[PDB]
């Protein structure tokens, strides 16, 4: 049973907190470059069309928000009441999947649909967050190239690493306007006039405030739409020279195209590039991290690396928490030795622990569930309950030995029948008591299940095993040490 | 929830003075979720109480003897909330689940207390008042040591794990509180109730 | 202490009832959340250079903020985003359990060490230091049923009647308006500007 | 903490009263001990870089990152970060008949970073398919660039 | 409370061992300085008119 | 600007923003008489010594 | 000591990317003093035992 317990313990996957249906979820829309507002709006409208038409029975309201910037989009999808969405075919787990599957079609639009990672910004699961550092004066080009090298080499190891991608944006075309200073002075125009006209016409300008219906608001000056949509329109503008002649922009400004990033990222002062990615379906986040740290070492000199966010988690479980378990076990052994006044006798209690863990593991494994916080607190609860159940038996027996003088071979079984009924009572009552948890349907059900199953299985197995094992646990310990 | 509750307050002072056609909608509300979460936990709490009562009446076939562990449930549970206020804990999901788990390690103490006295009465025929003395005086150290060791399994989980460990603390304190309370009740309320109610 | 309470039942009853009253109270005043504050404090500074490009923004606003950012207590890491829309967003993260208030203050203290270094356009558009979570609590949508007012009108109204009053409510760290407050727009015409010979 | 805060609050009650040169050079409020903890010296074994070079490097790669670490209240650099130095010559200034003011202004004019909007930004006319930011004058990056001003 | 612990040694052993574990922990997490913060707080403002 | 230097504006050195100071060369600010070596431009167009 | 221990942490992330000839030195360290102080107290503790 101990062996099978260990096997079931290492075979069982790990998780933190289950994704609970919150009645609402989100939909991300990313467009290429530069991608005008109209395209984004068209995509958002396709999305809304899906959620309103192909899913009337569940979706209630789609608060789509175009903005910041033109090529981005985001939709807050609300769903109908839980009681009006029965089955797995109506919960977020299927809605988001079906939706994103349907959004696979959309051309030139990275559109995804996802559920809220449990709570606030506690999305400290789902892969990692590798950050690439410009530890020298390399610039932006070589940083882009290095990040490209990493993103290229990381797609050649799909056996312990996956979904290796940047999170920011890629370089987009830009419009460079070379203001020839000499010609500007020669023609007799002020450079301040030039820059001011340019920035006010094409970028708008905060002039001063004004008063609208009792409330102070702003006054922006900016060219009309028609004269700032195309490159040639640069020529349509004239600045006033020193003499009194109006001078076109083409007269001194030489325009051309170029390339620049639209989302420069910096980490701890230095220029940086964020790289997202998941771990392989079989491997751990840790080994993915190690692989990444080995790949980033193959990078050109000057490019460093650092872990942030859900990679600065940090450390370590399960790789340290077993020390909490261990010291707790030690302390328990101590207090047990205190109650029994023996260094051996408490072992009869200590050996009752795996009789419950084997039930939690079996329950969690035979339900597709996973070892999470709920499973672990249910585990500790289980071992504590079983500990109680055993402790009372052994204490009863030792009372029968040190008060009357009855030998173990009689005192044990005499005490067990003196303890059988309450054990069965507590057991059955608590097993039926957690039944609503394991039975819970919808609305926080993942949690009530994760708490329910492991607890119930663990309790059943503990109470059907210890009831035959503890009386043997004692006599073995008692004989061997006297 | 204080914030999202104050929102409707600061918002209902605008609703009357709204222009012709303005309607407020709530397309994103992660507030009734926690509501029909905690509520759906309280539900299982009550149901657990009921089923415990049913198993109790299924074994100890006395309608007043089954009240003893039933009464001893909200006593230990309510008192935990008091201690949770005295340490700075909140009535979140984790806490409530901690209560629902604490149920068993409450009713275990309770059932031991009651049933041992019952048995002593069924084997010695001592008047309940004396039988319960002779029984509590037989299971006292057992219950206390049990409190010590169970608190010993739960407490060290409060440390530390940082972000992830905060939850473990939420569970640890909530549970150990209910433990010590269950045992204090096991020496104060339960023996007294098993002395004045048992037939 | 059994056979003392066993002899005096009402005493134990008093203890238990006092306990139940304490818990009964502490379940009213105690805040009801989903989980405790687990996420680390995240103080965020935000600026906007109107009509600027990414490098223009980073080299003249972001970088001149990052350098002055030092000597700040319990700083874990600093990540700054410089957008081509003319916007800086620097998100400093602090240790778990760190006093949020102070952790915002020190930040703003070090910010205004370089305020006169910022462009006049940025200072006028104004920077902003907040201490908020990256996840939205609830979203309050405002629509028009009469069809009388467009989205810009509605945005103006909710910016001049609602946002400014809602945001003042405590607990609310950052209200992101889904629109834009009204503003006097002067849409210049270069043809007529050159015609009358004006810049 | 508070004892530093109240101080800075009362400082910025008179910030606009300070000269423009001071505000630009920037004030600084710290809460530190008068005794140094440890001093980290940086030397050059290859003889390739002088003390000003080393100071620049440790100012642009080390000081700014070390000081961010908590507990560190004040890092006093034992050198000076690099800076573009214009060493004027009065003889040649008078020769071409120029003042340092003309030089200053010429620098502020030819070495600047201007905001120049986007090609067809928001709001646009209906049917626009092109939206890209616009780059105008950017900062200068080398000695030679300031050289031909 | 002597003759109670005198009759039950392992109990006292448990107390002492728990104590030693507590101290063993508190010697790891506890900061190692030379002296406590004794000097009064000194906030300093600094400016430079070039 | 000549004798005390002057913070003009910033510039970008290898990705990092630094300062640009204008200031006379060493030779023309070491002695009192050097004050006379400087000329300021009048309103008309004539250069005037200090 | 937390600070002066975090210093070496934030500093060892620069050592590899250093130019040709840069060597770090510690000409003033009031940290190993407290070390060989407290250590020299623990010593007398043991000896007293």
């Amino acid at each position: 049973i101990v062996v099978g317990m260990a096997y079931l313990f290492v075979r069982l996957p790990s998780s933190f907190l289950p994704d609970e249906d919150q009645g609402v979820f989100m939909t991300m829309v990313q467009l290429p470059a530069g991608a005008t507002q109209e395209r984004t709006q068209k995509v958002l409208n396709e999305v809304t069309h899906y959620y309103l038409t192909k899913e009337k029975n569940n979706v209630e309201s789609v608060f789509a928000v175009n903005g910041g910037g033109q090529n981005t989009g985001i939709a807050f999808v609300s769903l109908k009441d839980w009681a009006d969405r029965p089955g797995e075919e109506n919960k977020v787990e299927a809605i988001t999947m079906r939706a994103t599957r349907a959004f696979s079609q959309i051309k030139d639009a990275m559109v995804f649909a996802f559920n809220l990672p449990a709570i606030v910004e506690l999305g400290t699961a789902t892969g990692f967050d590798f950050e690439l550092i410009d530890q020298a004066g390399l610039g932006h080009e070589k940083l882009t190239q290095a990040r490209n090298q990493l993103l290229a080499e990381a797609a050649k190891h799909p056996d312990m690493l996956t979904s290796v991608r940047p999170n920011g944006l890629e370089d987009t075309p830009q419009f460079k306007i070379d203001i020839d200073q000499e010609k500007a002075q020669a023609l007799g125009v002020s450079i301040n006039d030039i820059n001011t006209t340019l920035g006010a016409a094409w970028g708008g300008s905060y002039v001063n405030d004004f008063i609208d219906r009792g409330r102070v608001k702003k006054v922006y000056v900016m060219s009309e739409a028609k004269y700032r949509m195309l490159p040639d329109d640069i020529g349509d503008w004239y600045v006033r020279a020193a003499d009194g002649q109006m001078v076109p922009f083409s007269a001194f400004s030489s325009s051309r195209w170029e390339y620049g990033s639209p989302r420069l990222e910096r980490y701890n002062g230095l220029p940086s590039m964020e790289i997202l990615g998941q771990a392989a379906p079989g491997k751990s986040t840790g080994e993915a991290m190690e692989l990444m740290e080995q790949l980033a070492s193959k990078l050109p000199t000057g490019v460093g690396y650092d872990w942030t966010g859900m990679s600065y988690q940090e450390r370590l479980s399960g790789n340290q928490a077993p020390s909490l378990y261990a010291i707790s076990l030690i302390v328990v052994f101590l207090c047990l030795a205190a109650l029994y006044e023996s260094w051996s006798i408490p072992f009869s209690v200590m050996l009752v622990v795996p009789l419950g863990v084997i039930g939690a593991l079996l329950a969690a494994t035979f339900r597709g569930l996973t070892n999470d916080v709920y499973f672990q607190v249910g585990l500790l609860t289980t071992i504590g309950l079983s500990a109680k159940n055993a402790i009372l038996i052994v204490e009863f027996a030792k009372d029968l030995m040190d008060k009357e003088g009855k030998g173990l071979i009689e005192a044990t079984l005499d005490a067990v029948r003196m303890r059988l009924r309450p054990i069965l009572m507590t057991s059955l009552a608590f097993i039926l008591g957690v039944m609503p948890l394991v039975i819970s349907t919808g609305a926080g059900s993942g949690a009530q299940n994760a708490v329910g199953t492991g607890v119930m299985g663990g309790m059943v197995t503990a109470t059907v095993l210890a009831i035959f094992f503890v009386p043997v646990f004692f006599v073995v310990v008692r004989r061997r040490f006297s | 929830l204080d914030t999202a509750a104050a929102i409707r307050a600061e918002l209902a002072k605008m609703e009357p003075f709204f222009p012709s056609g303005l309607k407020i909608v709530y397309p994103y509300d992660t507030t009734p979720f926690v509501k029909i979460s905690i509520h759906e936990v309280v539900k299982t709490l009550v149901e657990a109480i009921i089923l415990v009562f049913l198993v109790m009446y299924l074994f100890l076939q006395n309608f007043r003897a089954t009240l003893i562990p039933t009464i001893a449930v909200p006593v230990v549970l309510l008192g935990t909330f008091a201690v949770l206020a005295a340490f700075g804990f909140s009535i979140n999901t984790l806490t409530m689940f901690g209560m629902v788990l604490a149920i068993g390690l409450l009713v275990d103490d309770a059932i031991v207390v009651v049933e041992n006295v019952e048995r002593v009465m069924a084997e010695e025929g001592l008047p309940p008042k004396e039988a319960t003395r002779k029984s509590m005086g037989q299971i006292q150290g057992a219950l206390v040591g049990i409190a010590m060791v169970l608190s010993a399994v739960f407490v060290p989980m409060a440390f530390f794990g940082g972000s992830t460990g905060a939850i473990y603390r939420q569970f640890s304190i909530t549970i150990v509180s209910a433990m010590a309370l269950s045992v204090l009740v096991a020496l104060i309320l339960t023996p007294a109730l098993c002395a004045t109610m048992l037939k | 202490m059994p056979n003392f309470f066993i002899d005096r039942p009402i005493f134990a009853w008093v203890i238990a009832i006092i306990i139940m009253l304490a818990g009964g109270l502490a379940i009213l005043k105690l805040p009801v959340a989903q989980y405790p504050t687990i996420a680390p404090p995240a103080v965020t500074i935000s600026a906007s250079y109107p009509g600027a490009d990414a490098k223009t923004v980073q080299d003249t606003v972001t970088q001149v903020i990052e350098q002055n950012m030092n000597g700040i207590d319990n700083l874990m890491y600093m990540s700054s985003n410089s957008d081509s829309t003319g916007t800086v967003q620097i998100t400093l993260t602090f240790e778990s359990g760190t006093d949020a208030d102070i952790a915002q203050v020190q930040v703003q203290n070090k910010l205004q060490l370089a305020m006169p270094l910022l462009p006049q356009e940025v200072q006028q558009q104004g920077v902003s230091v907040e201490k908020s979570s990256s996840s939205f609590l609830m979203v309050v949508g405002v629509i028009n049923t009469d069809g009388t007012m467009t989205q810009e009108d509605i945005s103006d109204y909710v910016a001049a009647n609602m946002k400014d009053a809602i945001s003042r409510t405590s607990g609310v760290g950052d209200v992101q308006l889904f629109g834009s407050q009204y503003a006097m727009r002067i849409w210049m015409n270069p043809n007529e500007l050159n015609k009358f010979q004006l810049t | 903490d508070i004892a530093q805060v109240q101080v800075q609050n009362k400082l910025q009650l008179a910030m606009p009263l300070l000269p423009q040169e001071v505000q630009q050079q920037g004030v600084s409020v710290e809460k530190s001990s008068s005794s140094f903890l440890m001093v980290v010296g940086v030397i050059n074994t290859d003889g390739t870089m002088t003390q000003e070079d080393i100071s620049d490097y440790v100012a642009a790669n080390m000081k700014d990152a070390i000081s961010r670490t908590s507990g560190v209240g004040d890092v006093q650099l034992f050198g000076s970060q690099y800076a573009m130095r214009i060493w004027m010559n009065p003889n040649e200034l008078n020769k071409f008949q120029l003042t340092p003011v003309d030089v200053i202004t010429a620098i502020k004019a030819q070495n600047a970073q201007v905001a120049a909007g986007q090609l067809g930004g928001t709001p646009p006319v209906k049917g626009q398919q092109l939206n890209a930011s616009i780059i105008a004058q950017t900062r200068l990056t080398s000695t030679e660039e300031f050289g031909k001003i």
